[PDB]
RNA sequence: ACUCGUGAGAGACUGCCGGGGUCAACUCGGAGGAAGGUGGGGAUGACGUCAAGUCAUCAUGCCCCUUAUGUCCAGGGCUUCACACAUGCUACAAUGGCCGGUACAAAGGGCUGCGAUGCCGUGAGGUGGAGCGAAUCCUUUCAAAGCCGGUCUCAGUUCGGAUCGGGGUCUGCAACUCGACCCCGUGAAGUCGGAGUCGCUAGUAAUCGCAGAUCAGCAACGCUGCGGUGAAUACGUUCCCG
């Protein structure tokens, strides 16, 4: 078996990739009982489509952290390291499509002085 | 004009003379006045030879006007706080009277930051 | 922008119509950050103009898109101490930014109970050439044009 | 601040801790279970009768060494002053300053 | 409010006095400190001189007045206008 | 219908309805319906006089509203008033009477604001 | 406020605490006693220039270190000095209280030590400039010495105005971290107020 | 039988080689050990202001941080017992025994 | 085995390629890579200025009080209100209100503290005490916006919650002046706000919840952090400010 992990902002998934039907196990639900969001569903099956190997592959998927949109990031970035993995020859697809980069893209840090991390308190001149 | 005048400590009948002469320069300003705030302090330091220290803000329509001076007791700050305000306000005016000498104008003439750059065209004059 | 233009972001083709200009019209209709409703909100509306209309709905928008987009806009310049309002020709994608952010607002103050109605008679009113943002491209290009002598700088 | 009030809070802590562990807390106790007989057992007006300090309630953390009343840390009992200062020095052990 | 299970509050000074007070049926004006303690029945007739801050105001309970504390009948700051 | 002297809306759902009566809001709508069995999702037209009379005689019953609960009020803040309370004069002077503070806000009892 | 306090800086990189132990639950009586140590052993000594205090803590048993430019002047010959200090530690409920009375082995090299020189030597009649120099000169005139600093501020010379002085020789990186920058500040009693001083010394770097 | 070993130290350094010289004492008496088993480090944070008056918009920042390892051995022998009673350690590692 | 936790290390150095470049700095593009050009964010604040702030954290020169300006106590005040200014929160609704079902976080705190199951109240809450110095137990197994279903049909309303009447709970010696919270009723202004003005360039603004410190209780809508969802726009330096 292969085993990669997907890392969205905080959203951790494991996925675990056999060459079942397309079947989605995410933590015991399936893709609809799951992610009832069709953008998010698109997000998921993009590298599958743009490497046309849809519906022969059986996934089994863990979730943990953050919410929704980045647990779909995550799954989406982990589909891609198993379909690299499996198949290397395809590389060159998932990488100028850019599903082989992980997002740097974390919670800015509140700093002090600043009601956000970059809004600032209204200051009256008069 | 409605001025507010916040003291501290003593000093009588230094917030009716600042309000009174305060109030005259609604006139002179050439933009409707929508604040003003008149500040007056004592050193407590017998050593100071100017004590008394006021200080004036006037939202001139948005614009900020400010001044402060020292003197030797409420009277005498408060004549050299309205000369200021004059002064500043003068500075400020900012109408058509206030800016046709600077508007580059000068056809041709008086090279001026905003002056109408010369028209030049692609061939050599020759 | 004092050292340079800024990158633009590439946001994605939308899924279930696969047209860009959908997911800019979600990005404009949406507040406070709640895509879905945005989406609920913009699909309905398009569903509801393919009722209406009876054929795609896509084509519908990029007719009312046509029908509403400006190309010629007036800008407050100032040259040798004095402001005019001028008119300057517009860029394609300003044109069409315009033109979104027309439909969504006038579309937010019409009277139709419901976003989606409000949006959906917007939309078809402006592919039919009656909408008010149809009026309002009329009156930015009427503005152009009567400050034609202003153009030659 | 003032040491007759920096001193004026020890007397308070050894008379909670002359009164509050078992005087004025076994009245409580009775007062918890409303089958105990409170009514004519008159132990809220017997708890009246001892002095205010027995309260914890008139009790003022202050600093340890300086008897400021504000901005008091319990995990030092320092004012908010004293362990910026401390803490720079190295006196503090296992405390540095912060970047996240 | 105070919670019914602890009761009413009255200090103990203005309750001795009050029953000592009304053992042989006579009322005098009581002066009494303590605003926090509760109006009872059995002040009915008394009239207390409670503490203002400045001095002592008379006050004579009626039956309305009862279960208030007598800081409600001894205003703190005074007011007239500008 | 006129229900204790008080017309109901002419489309509205039961319990939302009977809150239009002075001493009634959304919890005793709600519990008035459940204990006299009036469904509360019927509109305001499809009433019967059975129905009129069971609310009305129920409400009349354990309840009370309008006209007495309005005088009693009255009658509470001025019996308030006339002990000389704090919260009387605070009454008697039309300020806040929990606590509220009135160096700025407070224009709920003070009216509107007046220039001097 | 411009600078942070140097010592501060590199608390977890060069420098290190000058009280090791640990506490759960008896974190601020062990803070208030060891506070109390220090106010103590500051006030007992002042002869001898005390560079440092160190607090190590064990159950009952309690360890004090201090270094010292003077060692003799601290101890009692037949152990009076010794005698007096473990008894008043004694008395600081301190349970077993075992001190290490040490040496410096540089004293010009120390911070602490030439700010405590430097604010004698203005306190009694020196002009401010001659102290500054003479320090100055000394630290330099040692081995692994790379750059000093001193400024003093206040009252200088009895005047009216207060004034900000500072001399400086060779190197003091006060932005790099990786440089161990030796801090100390020491307020000279004068009868006009208070001066204040403080010493900068830059001794290579540790890695 | 095992005996639950936990340290607590606020300098990582001292608590690893704490651990790394607990390990040798035992394996030198003879028993078996799971080794130094990492464990979350507790991060308190104090936030306050530098100015002794005003200046509030300036704040600085604190932390503490406490470093946990988990020794767990297991046949105890009464040497390893009596070696483990006769171990000194620096005072900043407090040695918890469970 | 895969995460994760925490130790050691590698990895971005214009390293390489191509072109501009004085063959110089530098600059443009490409490849490889998780990341490309100080990657993102912190900590770090030169000589000085403004006699800026702080003798009320502390220390301190000089002056002053010393049967008091020192000190102890009860009560009161710091919460006063015709107004004015400033920062915020809640709204004026259908991109919503209400009801039912249902899914996903991080960080942090806890010993005379966290406090679960159960039972009793409608609800604040009461009784009771399991287990926990805690990657273990409790904060519920942790959220809310979200999703699904019903209802409301554009009204000063099923919006909005102020004010007020009554009745309670808890802490506390004590909730009158002057606490928080719960229940019933009451149902104000408010229909998107003049001149003018503020914040923000991306995981940002907007919006949603959670935690901590101080703390018996709380006036916390404040402050310091944490995550969820997540935009638009930048043509360009003529004008305003520094």
């Amino acid at each position: 078996p292969i085993q990669t992990v997907g890392r969205r902002k905080e959203a951790v998934v494991r996925v675990r990739l056999v060459p079942g039907t397309g079947q989605f196990n995410l933590d015991g639900r399936t893709l609809e009982n799951y992610f009832p969001n069709k953008v998010h569903q698109q997000l998921i099956k993009a590298p599958l489509v743009t490497v046309d190997r849809v519906d022969q592959f059986d996934i089994y998927a863990h979730l943990d952290g953050g919410g929704p949109s980045g647990q779909a990031g995550a799954l989406r970035l982990a589909i891609a390291r198993a379909l690299i993995l499996v198949q290397p020859e395809d590389r060159p697809a998932l990488k100028k499509a850019g599903f082989l980069t992980r997002d740097p893209r974390a919670i800015e840090r509140k700093k002090y002085g600043l009601k956000k991390a970059r809004k600032a308190p209204q200051y009256s001149k008069r | 004009m409605d001025v507010d005048v916040s003291t501290d400590g003593e000093l009588p009948g230094a917030a009716e003379y600042a309000r009174e002469k305060i109030g005259r320069l609604s006139r002179r300003a050439h933009r409707p006045v929508l604040h003003a705030r008149v500040r007056l302090t004592r050193h407590g330091d017998p050593a100071v030879e100017r004590p008394v220290i006021a200080q004036a803000n006037l939202d001139v329509n948005g614009r900020q006007v400010r001044a402060q001076v020292e003197g030797v007791n409420a009277r005498e700050a408060v004549d050299r706080l309205e000369a200021r305000l004059r002064s500043r306000l003068e500075r400020i005016a900012e109408h058509w009277e206030a800016r046709r000498g600077g508007v580059p104008a000068e056809a041709g003439r008086e090279w001026r930051h905003e002056s109408e750059p010369a028209r030049r065209p692609g061939y050599f004059p020759r | 922008p004092r050292k340079g233009p800024a990158p633009k972001r590439p946001l994605v083709n939308d899924p279930v119509y696969g047209s860009q200009l959908v997911t800019q019209l979600v990005n404009k209709v949406l507040l406070e950050g709640k895509k879905s409703l945005a989406e609920r909100i913009v699909y309905g509306a398009l569903e509801q103009a393919r009722e209406k209309t009876g054929t795609d709905p896509v084509v519908t928008l990029k007719r009312a898109l046509d029908n509403v987009k400006p190309a010629l806009e007036v800008r407050s310049r100032r040259v040798g101490g004095a402001t005019y309002q001028v008119p300057v020709e517009v860029r394609p994608d300003r044109s069409t930014t315009l033109a979104l952010r027309w439909l969504v607002n006038f579309s937010r103050q019409r009277r139709e109970k419901t976003m989606v109605e409000r949006l959906a008679n917007e939309i078809l009113d402006a592919s039919n050439g009656l909408g008010a943002s149809v009026k309002r491209r009329e009156d930015t290009h009427k503005m152009a044009e009567a400050n034609r002598a202003f153009a030659h700088y | 601040a003032k040491k007759s009030k920096i001193v004026k809070n020890e007397q308070r802590r050894e008379l909670v801790q002359r009164y509050a562990e078992r005087r004025a807390e076994l009245k409580r106790t009775i007062r918890d279970p409303a089958s105990s007989p409170e009514r004519r057992a008159a132990a809220v007006s017997a708890l009246q009768r001892l002095p205010r300090d027995s309260s914890p309630v008139r009790l003022r953390n202050r600093d340890v060494v300086d008897g400021r009343p504000r901005g008091h840390l319990r995990k030092f009992g320092l004012s908010r002053v004293r362990v910026r200062e401390m803490a720079h020095r190295g006196e503090l052990p296992g405390v540095r300053k912060a970047s996240w | 409010p105070r919670s019914l299970k602890k009761g009413p509050f009255v200090d103990d000074h203005l309750l001795k006095k009050v029953d000592v007070q009304n053992e042989k049926n006579t009322k005098q004006v009581i002066k009494t400190w303590s605003r926090r303690s509760t109006i009872i029945p059995d002040f009915i007739g008394h009239t207390f001189a409670v503490h203002d801050g400045r001095k002592h105001v008379p006050v004579f309970v009626t039956e309305a007045m009862v279960g208030h504390k007598l800081g409600e009948f001894a205003p703190t700051r005074t007011f007239k206008g500008h | 219908a006129r229900l204790v002297g008080v017309d109901l809306p002419r489309d509205k759902r039961m319990e939302i309805a009977l809150t239009y009566i002075y001493g009634i809001g959304r919890t005793r709508s709600n519990e008035i319906l459940a204990a006299t069995g009036i469904d509360k999702n019927m509109r305001t037209k499809d009433l019967t006089d059975d129905q009129v009379t069971v609310l009305r005689d129920y409400i009349e019953g354990n309840l009370k509203v309008e006209g007495d609960l309005r005088r009693e009020v009255q009658a509470d803040i001025r019996r308030k008033i006339e002990i000389g309370c704090y919260q009387g004069l605070r009454h008697r002077r039309g300020l806040p009477v929990r606590g509220q503070r009135t160096k700025t806000n407070a224009r709920t009892r003070k009216g509107p604001k007046r220039t001097i | 406020g411009q600078k942070i306090n140097p010592h501060g800086f590199r608390l977890g990189i060069t420098t290190e605490w000058k009280s090791r132990w640990y506490a759960d639950k008896q974190y601020k009586d062990y803070v208030k006693e060891d506070v109390a140590i220090r106010k103590l052993l500051a006030t007992g000594l002042e002869r001898a220039g005390i560079a440092d205090v160190e607090i190590e803590r064990t159950r009952d048993r309690v360890r004090v270190d201090i270094h010292t430019a003077r060692p003799g002047i601290v101890i009692g010959r037949r152990g009076t000095e010794a005698d007096r200090i473990r008894a008043d530690l004694e008395k600081l409920t301190g349970k077993q209280v075992q001190l290490n009375i040490l040496e410096v082995k540089n004293p010009e090299s120390q911070a602490q030590l030439v700010a405590q020189g430097v604010a004698e030597q203005l306190s009694n009649r020196v002009a401010f400039r001659r102290a500054m120099r003479k320090a100055i000169q000394s630290a330099m005139r040692q081995p692994n010495v790379k750059g000093i600093r001193v400024q003093c501020s206040g009252r200088l010379g009895g005047a009216e105005m207060s004034r900000s002085e500072f001399y400086r020789e060779g190197r003091v990186p006060l932005h790099t971290l990786r440089a161990d920058i030796d801090y100390g500040l020491y307020e000279a009693k004068t009868t006009f107020g208070r001066i204040g001083v403080k010493v900068w010394i830059y001794k290579g770097d540790i890695v | 039988q095992k005996i639950r070993i936990r340290l607590k130290a606020y300098d990582h350094e001292a608590i690893d080689a704490s651990a790394r010289k607990i390990v040798e004492t035992v394996t030198r008496t003879g028993a078996s050990v799971v080794g130094p088993v990492p464990l979350p480090t507790e991060k308190n944070v104090y936030c306050v202001i530098r100015s002794p008056h005003k200046y509030k918009d300036s704040r600085e920042h604190f932390e503490m941080r406490t470093h946990k390892r988990l020794i767990d051995i297991l046949d105890p022998t009464p040497k390893t017992v009596d070696a483990l009673m006769r171990i000194d350690l620096p005072a900043s590692v407090d040695v918890n025994i469970q």
